[PDB]
């Protein structure tokens, strides 16, 4: 976001993943 | 259910106080 | 078979004791991979007004390079066995864990016990860390969910342990020195403060072994003269309006004093918030969801998201609602959430009450899936609880709950108490704190 | 067998004379008017029009000439399977929620 | 106590509908229907027809109404999800041991026997200019859509979300064609978790048993070469580079997995300064500011994409990308010793077992391969699997990245950040 | 600061493709032309008015335009083709676009192409070019006519060169371009590097690749 | 927008000029 530290991980780590439900808040995984 | 013990001291209230004024 | 028999033929926990003071836990598993870690009753709670930061720094601090593993060593070599290595501060609970092959569980169980006896604290590390915890205070400050429960707590717990962020304040960061991270470290990082957990595949006694063989090394005892015991925090019902325009939606965060860990009410208090329940705009029910602050908030639109807390410290917490929401819907989010509270309090459906319930053994089980969940569980209660909870007591004390208990307990709880509130955004319409305080008893 | 006398109270109900059907003077309620909204595009302003133009007759105290008055045969329910699902949901609803 | 594992039961019904069940003795249950059908499968015509008919999972059923799904699934705690794919989707339930068959029919009511009802559809389409927005919040997001439509040509070109112009314009028509094309036997796969294995096979006889056309050899995910950049105003500038990798059913893909973790897959240990990557090592030498990079790697049934993801400054993106370019191309010509290869295989082959560790990756690994193959192969054979990849299958794979047709695709302040012609 | 002169006109090929939803699929594909400077602009600027540059008759099936009756021969629809030409003082552009149905810009874009590519390889009698220079010349003049496209001109000289040069000469500028030029201009498109930009619904519209 | 007759013309005759006034209306050029 704004360092070197919080900015790691944000690289995509696998192809998205779109996730919708009746009770859980909408995701995007990877 | 749950009014009852509520509209019973509010019939009370009402009961008393209606007596009170007169 | 049934649930009530799923629940006994779950894999019991097992706990045993070092002689130095250290409580080693375990539930074994036929999966192949596993977590294991330490816990330790460590973070802002523990902190003083000249210390705040403390923990923060050496979590910071913690995974770079021990005395026996120095510089990016230990990382090399927990990322070269593939596995993954984690840390956390609460307020109340600090915690570093490895998840890892069952196979790799001894050299998982040396390194854990290599972070916490004997770290380096390199000079220029801490010099470099300033910087990165100067800027992640920053990265806080526009997560506006952060902020608004920071204050919250500020406000709930003024001039007492618990006001203070875990982070701490700019100004501690910038001249925390070493003399104070390895005085914290000294004092509260010992054995019988601290807990190993682990779940997975893997064998109690082996674990022990490690423990033993390890662990051991740490102090058991006091000099007989700085053993800190936590004072109980004072409650103040209070409010914190940061008003921000710029900012385009209101956070606001209200509660009342929480039970603490050890109180049963808990239980009822959970199935209460699971009544009331949490919603945002992504939610698929909307209009026919069940919790009527969510129907309410879904069909007009009131609110982007809503969730009830119930946050849980040692002998206090904070038990209430957060909500993120367009500058002229506060009035009527703050409306609804009263209204559900006070009729809660006074009249609750038995119907109402058991999808609470289920609502609530179904989050239990979902929430111990996987070994981490698990591990974090074990590791927090025997820290919190003293002891770990069976899944067969905590159905126990569900099945306890019924309608009267709900309403016996929030009415205990939430009427007719002063609540702290925390604003934050476009705050404009947040109701006046006596209104508040109107709201939280009824006409009736 | 009576067929007859609801034809006869038909045309002396009398919105026929103005070219409404049955279903274009039900009274709105909360039901009736969510069932007019489900209505797709072609019933909806076909009704507004019949309604328009039955309104601007009654404001005339005029009627129509006679072979354009509704007949008993043709005078087509619309509104009816919307307002049944409709009425369905609530007693649904209703239900679910004696429970 | 340590208790005993139970083989993951499997039977394929004749008429082509898979089926997998595992007996846990778990207090909660775990079922999925997993179905060939997902943005892929989409057309030029009716596109965005997947993400509605991922979000309208609770609208009104021929045998249940809206407002009975939604009140029946909370009332008993459990909850009902869509995942999708590009590829599938994936209907899953979860409750507790006691609500199965009621949690199962709702399944079955939303996945066989939808309305899609004129004014529920025209009621749902603002949400999915919502469901749109919140998860484009997310650049790494909009990025690959880019990336993948810029990559391909028709078939897997098609964005996950809904285009903005689709947003109102998709039918209730379209979704029953839709679902009745490809919510199929064939193409479909029952899983199972917590649950007797011949209620599960009686109950997916009994009810899924639904077959139309498009089974299923399916369509040609024809690979191309492009670049979408799209000028963003931005703090960072996210960016992406692959070539064609492999597909999932071959040991090329276990090449390009590990050659993924060879290079810098993902973070393991908390604020670390990422060690053992060899990427954001690559890139850390050159260029010194807050950056991070990592290996992207997408493999489907048809096809497949490998390379990596950056997020920079304005000026750093052209140094960053070479730099990890250059870290790709020097892997490529055999400066790799053993141990590199003998980390990333631990590391992907623990990390596969962390994946599959709770029932929900569980789930969806059984899921996957039901329809991926139709079969099923236990973790044991994926670890040999990992272990049999030569190191010159790793050689071979990052050399067909460089040798391979390009895909770039970024977004962010773009002034120097370079094309692929540039590279 | 700056003074005059200016950067560079980096040309590169590139291809995006907008799915619209739209009654019609708008497209253009074009490579890098000649400058405004030079005899070659001219080419390129006789070469647009030889294949289909743009109507002159209200309500006409645009008989004399190249383009148009290459694309009309093979799909039988509602549709229309032109000659795109852009010229700078640095770079340009030059090639077609082309509206269309769903289905039939893949036919009416490659047809109008191999109309290009005909040209290109050298069908071409001395009466088209006669034609086109007189179509131009006359265009030109038209243009200047009005005083808000004549100040356009004289200011566009002013900058572009820094001298003014009177419509007489751009008509023997237009005149002597040789039917080589034209040939040469048609064959430069064909070899050089491809642009294209479409938007529609492009589900049977090309890529550059498939081209 | 229908017929062939007048969907003549509309192909791009020159680059765009965008024309912004005091007076009149804006235009977009060729």
């Amino acid at each position: 976001v704004l360092c070197r530290e919080s900015l790691r991980g944000q690289a995509a780590g696998r192809p998205l993943v779109a996730s919708v439900s009746l009770n859980v808040p909408a995701s995007v995984r990877y | 259910r749950n009014w009852v013990p509520t509209a019973q001291l509010w019939g009370a209230v009402g009961a008393v106080g209606l007596v009170s004024a007169t | 078979a049934t649930y009530a028999q799923a629940l006994q033929s779950v894999p019991e926990t097992q706990v045993s004791q070092l002689d130095n003071g250290l409580r080693v836990a375990s539930e074994q598993s036929s999966q192949p991979t596993c977590t294991v870690g330490v816990w330790i009753d460590a973070g802002s709670r523990y902190e003083s007004e000249k210390n705040n930061g403390a923990g923060y720094f050496v979590e910071h601090l913690a995974f770079k390079g021990t005395k026996n593993r120095p510089g990016n060593a230990l990382e090399k070599e927990v990322e070269s066995m593939g596995a993954h290595l984690n840390a956390y501060s609460t307020r109340e609970h600090t915690a570093y864990y490895i998840k890892a092959l069952s196979k790799d569980l001894p050299k998982a169980v040396e390194l854990l016990a290599d972070i916490v006896q004997n770290c380096s604290l390199e000079d220029s590390q801490i010099e470099k860390e300033r910087d990165v915890i100067l800027q992640e205070l920053q990265e806080n400050d526009t997560s506006m969910r952060d902020v608004v429960f920071n204050y919250l707590h500020a406000t709930a717990f003024q001039g007492t342990p618990l006001a203070q962020s875990v982070e701490g304040p700019s100004e501690n960061v910038r001249k925390l020195s070493r003399a104070d991270l390895t005085e914290y470290l000294s004092r509260h990082y010992k054995a019988p403060r601290m807990v190993l957990a682990a779940a997975g595949g893997l064998e109690h006694r082996q674990l022990l072994d490690l423990a033993q063989k390890h662990f051991s090394g740490l102090s058991g005892t006091y000099d007989e003269d700085a053993v800190p015991t936590l004072s109980p925090c004072r409650f103040t019902g209070s409010q914190i309006c940061h008003r921000e325009d710029g900012l385009p939606l209101a956070h606001v965060a209200i509660a009342v004093e929480g039970p603490g860990w050890a109180h049963p009410d808990n239980v009822a208090l959970q199935v209460a918030n699971a009544i009331i329940g949490h919603y945002d705009c992504t939610y698929g029910g909307g209009a026919h969801l069940s919790s009527p602050l969510a129907s309410i908030a879904a069909t007009n639109k009131l609110c982007q998201s809503f969730q009830t807390f119930n946050i849980c410290y040692a002998d206090t917490g904070l038990l209430g609602a957060h909500f993120v929401c367009d500058h002229m819907s506060i009035d009527d989010m703050m409306f609804v959430l009263q209204g559900q509270w006070m009729r809660l309090c006074t009249s609750a459906t038995e119907s109402e009450v058991l999808r609470g319930k289920n609502l609530l053994r179904n989050a239990l089980v979902s929430h111990l899936d996987g070994t981490t969940p698990v591990c974090e569980d074990i590791g927090r209660s025997l820290l919190t609880y003293g002891r770990r909870i069976p899944l067969a007591e905590w159905e126990s004390r569900i099945a306890e709950v019924d309608a009267r208990v709900v309403r016996e307990v929030c009415s205990k709880y939430f009427y007719d108490q002063c609540p702290a509130v925390a604003g934050f955004g476009p705050i404009e319409q947040l109701p006046d704190y006596n209104r508040i305080r109107s709201g939280m008893f009824w006409l009736r | 067998w009576l067929e007859g006398i609801r034809k006869w109270y038909y045309n002396a109900a009398g919105f026929n004379k103005l070219g409404l059907m049955r279903d274009d003077t039900i009274h709105e309620n909360d039901d009736v008017k969510e069932a007019i909204r489900r209505l797709p595009e072609n019933l909806y302003n076909d009704r507004v029009f019949r309604i328009k133009r039955a309104l601007d007759l009654s404001m005339r105290q005029q009627i129509l000439p006679k072979e354009q008055w509704t007949k008993y045969e043709e005078d087509k329910s619309y509104l009816e399977p919307y307002l049944k699902e409709v009425i369905r949901e609530r007693k649904e609803r209703e239900e679910w929620a004696k429970k | 106590v340590p208790p005993h594992p139970q083989d993951l039961e499997f039977t394929r019904l004749p008429n082509g509908l898979v089926i997998a069940s595992l007996e846990n003795y778990a207090p909660a249950s775990r079922i999925g229907l997993f179905i060939k059908a997902g943005s892929r499968y989409e057309n030029s015509n009716n596109l965005g027809t997947s993400h509605l008919l991922r979000l309208a999972s609770s609208l009104t059923t021929k045998g249940a109404s809206s407002f009975k799904i939604t009140r029946g699934i909370e009332a008993v705690g459990g909850k009902l999800s869509v995942t999708s794919t590009r590829e599938n989707m994936a209907y899953t339930v979860e409750c507790l041991r006691d609500d199965v068959d009621i949690l199962m029919e709702f399944l079955l009511n939303v996945t066989t026997a939808p309305e899609f009802r004129r004014w529920e559809v025209a009621a749902l389409q603002p949400q999915l200019r919502i469901d749109k927005a919140v998860a484009l919040q997310n650049p790494q997001a909009h990025v690959i859509e880019n990336l993948h439509a810029a990559a391909y040509r028709n078939a897997l070109a098609n964005s996950l979300y809904c285009p903005d112009y689709r947003i109102g314009k998709v039918t209730p028509v379209e979704l029953h064609d839709y679902v009745q094309n490809h919510f199929t036997s064939a193409r479909m796969a029952l899983i199972g978790l917590g649950v007797s294995h011949p209620v599960l096979k009686q109950v997916a006889e009994q009810f899924l048993n639904i077959r139309g056309g498009l089974g299923l050899s399916g369509a040609k995910a024809k690979y191309h070469g492009g670049e979408i950049r799209e000028q963003n105003g931005d703090s960072l500038v996210h960016a992406a580079l692959v070539a064609e990798s492999a597909a999932i059913g071959s040991a090329e893909a276990n090449a390009f997995s590990v050659l993924q973790h060879v290079l810098g897959a993902g973070p393991h240990v908390k604020r670390g300064s990422n060690a053992t990557s060899s990427l954001y090592q690559a890139v850390a030498k050159g260029v010194h500011q807050p950056f991070d990079v990592s290996a992207f790697n997408a493999s489907y049934s048809d096809s497949g994409l490998f390379g990596f993801y950056t997020i920079s400054q304005a000026a750093s993106a052209g140094d960053v990308i070479k730099a990890a370019y250059n870290q790709v191309k020097t892997i490529a010509q055999g400066n790799l010793s053993n141990p590199d290869v003998q980390a990333a295989k631990n590391k992907l082959k623990a990390g596969y077992l962390m994946s599959v560790e709770s029932s929900e990756g569980f789930l969806d690994e059984v899921g996957s391969q039901a329809l991926a193959a139709g079969s099923y192969t236990p973790p044991s054979t994926v670890l040999q699997q990992i272990d049999a990849v030569a190191d010159a299958d790793v050689i071979n794979a990052a050399k067909k990245f460089v040798s391979g047709r390009k895909s770039m695709a970024a977004s962010g302040n773009l002034g120097h950040t370079p094309f692929i012609d540039e590279l």
